RNA sequence: GGUUUCUCUUCAGAUCGCAUAAAUCUUUCGCCUUUUACUAAAGAUUUCCGUGGAGAGGAACAACCCAAUUUUUUGAGGCCUUGCAAGGCU
């Protein structure tokens, strides 16, 4: 299990950003991070390639089409490696 | 110089047996309760002596009505043992008392 | 490993489905597999057009599943 | 070869050609990417560019970037001693 | 594994023991400073004993406490070998002799 | 590169020692002609029988296996308009 992953897993419960394959931005709380990077989220703000804005209570982004991820910069500040 | 050894253990069990004439029956602590080390200074503290314990020379060596026996209920009389086991209870003046092990 | 994705929280909820191509579709999840596989009744393509058409029960390969929303609450 | 540059602020470059400039302080197998104080930019990578060095760059953060998306990596500057 | 041998209720029965049976491994000793007999007057007096051997257990136990408290850690002093000192000397030489041998030298020498 | 074994120096915090002695002084006690020798509690200071850490020298014994979804064996390339960028495309 790679160290980046367990990083991941530590920012569940706090809010983060996701940025798919496609371009669409969702900011929001993470709910459940699985291993292959599959994304359980709540109370989304979207932000659409035309810069649009638009709200959902409910996601669920598979891995592969992820793009990145933002975590909190508090979460951060892992030494071991 | 013989001066560390270190035994396996059917050794340890071969010389805990040809031993036990001369080791005690107990497992565990609370057959002291009142005879403990502790139990012992304080009691030397206070003056007192536990029936089968050693007994040593004085540490330490008006009408009121705080003391009256008007007032008093004489249930129990209150015994040395009680006064050893909580003394800050039933002593005025504990100097150099030592607090007892509870239980184990 | 061969993991199964966590979605039994959304077995036989009304979901709002994005594929690749720019796709959408809209239907109540009836089962999945490890590989994100899923199965979808009473499902809808959402059209560009803007016009929606029903198509019934359906399967929808993991591999081109983008993005899911819930419809309901969970 | 990837342990090296660890702690090292990293320019790194994306399959749509974006630029993820950050600290690079953990990878893994599939090289996802663990960036700290991240920018990205867009049109240029400076070389002193007499008009100006930064336009389109965004503060992000703390990034973690998938592998998949991942093509390239050079130093940009030494680690940061905080 | 089985799930027990011979030696399990024996390894068992030594974490019950009194010491120095619960160990494994340790220092030695001196000979003089193991008493042997220190527990059976930490314990109670049995029943039915006559007065000078009830009396004898609690004199026992007064040294016991009073060891135990007036008792002031070591002080840390500037050692000397007495016995080394004479060894460096052309004077003292060195032997191996049976003990009763020299227990009757230090009888005739003393006289 | 090791282990065992003697001598010396230095530092001791740790139940320095799962044990336990003596002496000196000051307080209180018991002995009661005076002094040795004493009775028994507290405090202070030493001696003695032992111990631990570190360093130096001598001697002895051994040895130079992953191309078929979620990542790394591809949906990969081509067309149109405006000021490479955005969008529409195939």
């Amino acid at each position: 299990i790679g160290v980046p992953i367990k990083v991941l897993h530590e920012a569940e419960g706090h809010i983060v950003t996701c940025e798919t394959n496609t371009g669409e931005v969702y900011r929001g709380k993470l709910i459940e991070a699985e291993d292959n990077m599959n994304c359980q989220m709540s109370n989304i703000t979207v932000t659409y390639r035309d810069g649009r804005v638009a709200q959902l209570e409910q996601v669920y982004i598979r891995g592969s089409k992820i793009r990145f991820l933002i975590l909190p910069d508090m979460l951060k500040n892992m030494l071991k490696s | 110089t013989y001066q560390r050894w270190q035994f396996t253990l059917p050794m340890m069990s071969t010389l805990y047996r040809l031993a036990n004439q001369l080791l005690t029956d107990l497992v565990d602590d609370n057959y002291f309760y009142l005879f403990d080390l502790k139990a012992f200074f304080t009691s030397k503290a206070l003056n007192m002596a536990i029936p089968g314990g050693p007994k040593f020379e004085p540490l330490v060596r008006d009408w009121n009505e705080f003391n009256d026996i008007n007032k008093i209920i004489i249930r129990q009389p209150i015994r040395t043992e009680y006064k050893i086991a909580f003394p800050y209870l039933y002593n005025n003046l504990p100097h150099h008392v030592h607090l007892t092990w509870y239980h184990t | 490993k061969a993991h199964p994705p966590e979605l039994k929280k959304f077995m036989d909820k009304k979901l709002s489905l994005k594929l690749n191509g720019g796709r959408h579709v809209q239907g109540i999840l009836r089962g999945f597999d490890p590989f994100m596989n899923l199965v979808i009744d009473e499902c809808v393509e959402m059209a560009t057009s803007g016009q929606q058409n029903n198509i019934g029960m359906v399967v929808i390969r993991g591999n081109s599943i983008i993005m899911l929303e819930a419809l309901e609450r969970v | 070869k990837m342990l090296q540059h660890i702690d090292y602020r990293m320019r790194c470059i994306l399959q749509d050609g974006r630029i993820f400039i950050g600290t690079f302080k953990a990878f893994d197998k599939h090289m996802n990417l663990i960036l700290c104080d991240c920018d990205e930019f867009r049109k240029i990578k400076p070389k002193n560019s007499k008009q100006a060095e930064r336009e389109e760059k965004r503060v992000l953060g703390l990034v973690l970037l998938r592998g998949e998306n991942l093509v390239s990596m050079t130093v940009e500057g030494p680690p940061p001693k905080d | 594994t089985p799930l027990y041998t011979d030696n399990t209720a024996n390894g068992i029965a030594l974490l019950w023991a009194p010491r120095p049976f619960n160990l494994r491994s340790g220092r030695t000793r001196r000979a003089l400073d193991i008493p042997l007999v220190k527990n059976w007057y930490r314990e109670h007096c049995p029943a039915g004993q006559p007065v000078k051997v009830r009396v004898s257990y609690q004199k026992l136990l007064k040294y016991y406490v009073l060891n135990a408290l007036k008792h002031r850690p070591p002080k840390a002093q500037k050692k000397r070998y007495l016995f080394r000192s004479f060894k460096a000397t052309k004077f003292f030489q060195s032997t191996k002799l049976d003990w009763v041998e020299v227990g009757l030298q230090v009888c005739r020498q003393g006289y």
